[PDB]
């Protein structure tokens, strides 16, 4: 009733980000007693939500969202959990798709630097695949006069 | 491109950087075309016949009178002027929209004045339709 309800405002920065915020700002601490045996359906369906409705937009709606989906604070216990999740795997271009705007703003920024360089990190075991699966992976180089 | 389709918020980013960016007298009304069609946009939605109607009719005659000083085109951003009338003219009855004073009504006066209750709630339907009707 707040999402789906939001489909229909045809927006992608406030009706469905305020339905989707709260969710992870305020703990939802007594609403979580409840809504426990969800899980990862409550979990990775609201962190899909705050994808699709950004994930043409970019810009520090991006950065901000992978943030919140991405592994920032320890990024090593989910590559080490899972090498590829049919969830989790679907984050990859969303931040990378920030390298777009923030890309545009400086010639060598910190998401494209860290970014690429950790995907050459992990290319280095099961690359060809992950490499051939993002098309964006390849419009990142033109930046640097590289072709 | 984006307006039609009516996405609004990726183009709220957007109307903030045209806004701020193109700064130049064709630039302002431009920007206003955008803002005002967003009205429609929203005014489909309920309350925004009190708020984002106000949000962009508050400048759509104010930096207005002294723009283009025709020179051409004018029909394609005056007429959104008109919408933003037409929206309240026919939404706004009385009350309720009128909740929060100080400056409200006051637009209702003047508005109706170039183009503090009873000038409204006694005469603004021969007030609003006139205005709009200019």
């Amino acid at each position: 009733k707040q999402i789906t309800q939001s489909a229909l405002l045809a927006e992608a920065r406030s009706d469905y980000s305020e339905a989707a915020k709260q969710y992870d700002e305020a703990l939802n601490k007594q609403d979580w007693v409840d809504g426990e045996p969800t899980e990862a359906e409550k979990d990775f369906w609201e962190l899909a939500s705050l994808d699709c409705y950004n994930h043409l937009a970019e810009w520090k709606s991006l950065e901000y969202c992978s943030t919140a989906s991405i592994d920032s604070e320890n990024p090593p216990d989910l590559n080490k959990i899972w090498s590829e999740p049919f969830y989790q795997e679907t984050y990859l271009p969303y931040m990378i798709r920030s390298k777009l705007k923030l890309l545009l703003q400086g010639e060598a920024d910190q998401s494209l630097l860290t970014f690429i360089d950790k995907a050459m990190h992990g290319e280095l075991q099961k690359a060809i695949l992950e490499l051939h699966y993002s098309q964006e992976l390849s419009l990142l180089y033109l930046l640097q006069d590289d072709v | 491109s984006a307006r039609k389709q009516n996405n609004f918020s990726l183009a709220m980013k957007l109307l903030k950087e045209l806004h701020k960016e193109s700064k130049t007298r064709d630039d302002w009304l431009v920007s206003w075309v955008q803002s005002y069609c967003r009205l429609s946009h929203c005014r489909s939605r309920s309350q925004g016949c009190s708020e984002q109607v106000l949000t962009v009719l508050k400048t759509v005659s104010l930096l207005d009178e002294n723009n283009v000083s025709s020179y051409l085109s004018k029909n394609i951003l005056a007429f959104r002027d008109q919408n933003i009338l037409l929206g309240t003219t026919y939404r706004i009855i009385a009350n309720a929209l009128s909740s929060e004073p100080a400056c409200l009504a006051e637009i209702e006066e003047d508005k109706a004045r170039r183009i503090v209750i009873a000038g409204l709630y006694q005469r603004a339907f021969q007030h609003l339709s006139e205005a709009v009707q200019a």
